[PDB]
């Protein structure tokens, strides 16, 4: 059942698991409790449907700001954090018009914002608390019970200086896009670089850094900019079960979520007592983290964070994510936010370009790569494939490659011995003689009895059968051999990459399907040319 | 047309996880200005 | 000084003293004046919070990265935008009066902007990535639909510097103009290098009286009035949009990668005087970033695939000619027609002639061969847009069916064209003064006897086959 939706299950078991450690005083055990909770199994759909209730209805904002639900239509209040009538300067209770709680002009720019079809000019809207007068951002969203207006606090200042910090805040964004604009191209790590830089330079926080999420959905930092005492973490990869999907959907939903302080206590929603659940949290910017990522991020010693949505055409897909994480306390101005959301934008536009532009050039590089070798073989000996300098080895990325023509072996870099390649031939022609080649992450895994004797140095496999006897091997070696990075029952980072590593502790990189393509091509090639020798 | 956001909230139906939805502008975007920035009302 | 229009204001001051250096006539009525004068105090004319921001946009490096400077006259109080610019002499402000002048409102419209940028490009994004008629579509559809001006259309420059109409959006009531070509001289280069500079051009009445700008008399130079976003429109193109039934104008560059390439415009034009706030100028201006952004990924990815397609191509006339004598190439379907974009083809193969589709006939390519060997005898291969501008003498005969001419060499006898005809066979449209109807008859005239031009990719696939070709004969 793929694997992200495969990982729903194993997220509520680790959730589930984080929750009774709480409860009963212990400590979150994350290396034990990755090992036991592995991928497949059974959970009932309660299980589920609470983690995702949990998850998307928990009940607790932020601090930082305040939550009034209301009824679309008469303006009655019917659910409110527990920090609205500290925040607002306060009478607020269930039933309350909530255009008494601001200004006049404030009431009606709320009114004007609630009667909107389809979409609404003032969201969010500049309005004033009746009492204090306090200044607020009142972003507005609907929910299936109403409209829940996040109240985050702004600065008491000049208008006209309210206004300059948008204008400055997204000419910023404007400039980086610029910047981004106008690089040599063909380049995603240069991409992600400048961007990281115009984002940090952007909000001003310690670190930031971006995360590509692979086909495994487990994630690794591609590139950062931090403070320089910080540690570093570019080249870190951690597992996939430490950004749950759910979190990850909430994350396309959300396109900036911020969290101002996690060691912070999260403010109760109370809720009308006729609502049929809990109130619905997924738009709104004030939802507190779970205990969980709260608990990560103290361990990490990152108090504020800031992660922003990288989106590609894939009906989106979630590339990957740029968080900008503090070591203190950073609540940004919602303007920022917007421009941040914008550059992010123009970042997703870029990099989708470049991800088609590489897949272009991948195709044009295999192709000339089949020509050549085919020109080899018809003009030149079967070994003429394997004894030249655009061997097969060239075709797909892969740590070594091998040809077995005959009863002759050609291994090309990292490839088993002689003995070892025989026995690998008996076990495919003894378990997988109904095909015509196979794509392998790791040999262990695969049943190969005696791929602990090929070690690390061979894990996965791409053989393609030309004939009865004749094959082409291509092999990798483990994936933590091209994973290097400068450092586990606590959730800290070292602890995500040993357990990561003990993910992929026997398992190379995935065959991506455009280099199984390319195998198909060249083993058709190779068949129609033989078959006719 | 351009719309505001519609948030979508995660369901597990049918065993399957699925993004359900939350919950007609003729106007264009300069009209609908027009419209919601008068300051008649504080006159 | 120089001439701006009179829906704004500007004035230009000494960067160091901040005193004024120049203004324009409706400087006193629009701030409610009516000292304004040369040598006052710019400082003097705003409210105190006014004159601090002046002055932090003044000493900021990059002055552009607050614009929109939100201020107040210290007379009525009327809210304005002014925005900054550097020249020569001093600082230049457009003060622009602000159409809302409730704070709440004023801050809830800046922050507005950046909302409609976001959901616009978000609308973008959804695109599927591999279609420019239906980023134009969308972006022309966006525009409309924020601005709300009658006409919105997307002008995509040639590399003949002329324009055409890939995309439009209009009232129901108006001529259609999609579809049509115009020459490269009705947009002069100067107004395109100010378009690459000032990214939009509004034009609110194109008929209203354009305002004096009174400068210092001890300036040398008359002060460059050229970023101003307030600059009047010149009476050729005031008269042109007055002829072509347009009184407002809202242009807006498209940009891409080539030291940046006016790819063309985003051009909204309104039957009666329009001038929209700023922040949806704002928004629109984000979108149209984003909008180049995106032309200039699906331009590298049209060059990507139409490599890829050009390889295919060769690749199996290669098989062709191994599978057959050479004339094989120009019998199947996947012939020598399909290497480039052409009317027709021919091979000439030991004195065979092998014509398809839009071909001149037997005499005529022997009278083509026989220019080709006087003229140009020692060339490997060459391309000709117009045979008449060549100077084929056979041109007049050929007409308008073979305007467009290119040939690769293989040997003394045997040779490759590709035959194009002439432009306004695939340029339709409906329909001196100056007129988009006019216009359009003056491309036409301009392209009477030429064919579209040789793309350079065009040509290296065409001298690719030519060598292939010149090996296989040599070999056979
Ligand atoms: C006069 C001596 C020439 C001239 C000058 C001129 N043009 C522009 C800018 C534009 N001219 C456009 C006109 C066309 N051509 C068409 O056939 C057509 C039909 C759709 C249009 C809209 C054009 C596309 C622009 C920019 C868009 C716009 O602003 O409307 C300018 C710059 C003036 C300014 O913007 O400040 C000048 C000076 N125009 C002519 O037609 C003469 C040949
Ligand atoms: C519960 C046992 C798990 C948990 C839940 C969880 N994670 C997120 C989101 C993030 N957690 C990130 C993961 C890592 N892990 C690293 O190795 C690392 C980098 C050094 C980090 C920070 C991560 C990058 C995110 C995305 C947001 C962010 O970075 O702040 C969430 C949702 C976040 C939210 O509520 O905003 C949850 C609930 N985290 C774990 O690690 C546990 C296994």
């Amino acid at each position: 059942m793929s694997k992200a939706i495969q990982q729903y299950t194993v997220d509520a078991r680790l959730h589930a698991v984080f929750e009774q450690s709480g409860e009963s005083g212990k400590s979150f055990d994350y290396s034990q409790s990755l090992k036991t909770t592995t991928y497949g199994s059974s959970v009932p759909e309660q299980q589920i449907t609470a983690y995702l209730s949990r998850i998307q209805r928990g009940g607790y904002i932020q601090p930082f700001g305040c939550m009034i639900a209301v009824d679309e239509s008469s303006f009655r209040i019917i659910g409110y954090s527990e920090n609205a009538r500290e925040m607002l300067g306060i009478i607020l209770a269930m039933g309350t018009d909530v255009r008494s709680l601001f200004t006049s002009s404030s009431s009606i720019l709320l009114e004007r914002a609630f009667v909107a079809r389809e979409i609404t000019l003032l969201n969010p809207v500049w309005i004033h608390s009746k009492n204090t007068g306090k200044p607020f951002y009142a972003i507005l969203h609907r929910i299936d019970v109403g409209v829940v207006i996040d109240l985050e606090p702004a600065r008491t200042e000049d208008p006209a200086l309210s206004i300059a910090g948008a204008v400055q805040s997204q000419k910023l964004a404007v400039r980086a896009i610029s910047q981004l604009q106008a690089l040599p191209g063909g380049d995603i790590k240069l991409l992600c670089d400048t961007v990281v830089e115009s984002v940090r330079d952007l909000t001003g926080y310690d670190r930031v850094m971006v995360y590509k999420f692979h086909e495994d959905e487990h994630g690794e930092v591609v590139a950062e900019s931090k403070r320089d005492d910080l540690e570093p973490y570019i080249g870190l990869h951690y597992p996939a079960t430490d950004i749950p999907q759910a979190s990850r959907f909430l994350f396309k939903q959300n396109r900036v979520r911020m969290i101002v302080d996690c060691n912070a206590t999260p403010v109760l929603v109370v809720q009308d007592d006729r609502l049929t659940q809990s109130m619905c949290l997924v738009g709104s910017t004030l939802r507190a983290p779970h205990g969980c990522h709260s608990q990560y991020m103290a361990n990490m010693g990152s108090i504020a964070s800031l992660a922003m949505a990288v989106i590609i055409n894939g009906s989106m897909r979630l590339w990957g994510l740029v968080v900008c994480h503090h070591t203190s306390s950073r609540c940004i101005p919602f303007p920022l936010r917007y421009a941040c959301e914008f550059l992010m934008q123009a970042f997703g536009l870029q990099l989708n370009m470049e991800l088609q532009l590489a897949l272009q050039m991948s195709e044009k590089r295999v192709l000339r790569t089949q020509t050549l070798l085919c020109d080899m073989l018809l003009r030149d000996s079967p070994a003429g494939i394997v004894t030249q300098s655009p061997s097969i080895m060239d075709l797909v990325k892969c740590d070594g490659a091998a040809f077995l023509y005959h009863g002759k072996y050609y291994p090309l870099g990292v490839a088993p011995s002689e003995v070892q390649i025989k026995d690998v031939v008996e076990w495919l022609l003894a378990n997988h003689a109904d095909s015509t080649g196979l794509s392998t992450d790791s040999l262990g895994d695969a049943g190969y009895p005696g791929a602990a004797a090929l070690g690390d140095a061979v894990c996965g496999m791409a053989v393609a059968y030309i004939t009865k006897r004749d094959f082409l091997f291509w092999f990798r070696s483990h994936t933590a051999k091209e994973i290097k990075w400068g450092g586990g029952q606590r959730m800290h980072p070292r602890s995500s990459f040993q357990a990561f590593l003990e993910v992929v502790k026997s398992r190379s990189q995935p065959w991506e399907t455009a280099e199984m393509d390319a195998i198909h091509s060249l083993q058709l090639i190779l068949r129609d040319s033989f078959k006719e020798s | 047309r351009l719309s505001d956001q519609e948030y979508m909230e995660l369901v597990f139906e049918n065993g399957q996880i699925l993004a359900k939805g939350q919950r007609q502008r003729t106007k264009s975007i300069m009209d609908l200005y027009e419209a919601e920035y008068n300051e008649d009302f504080m006159k």
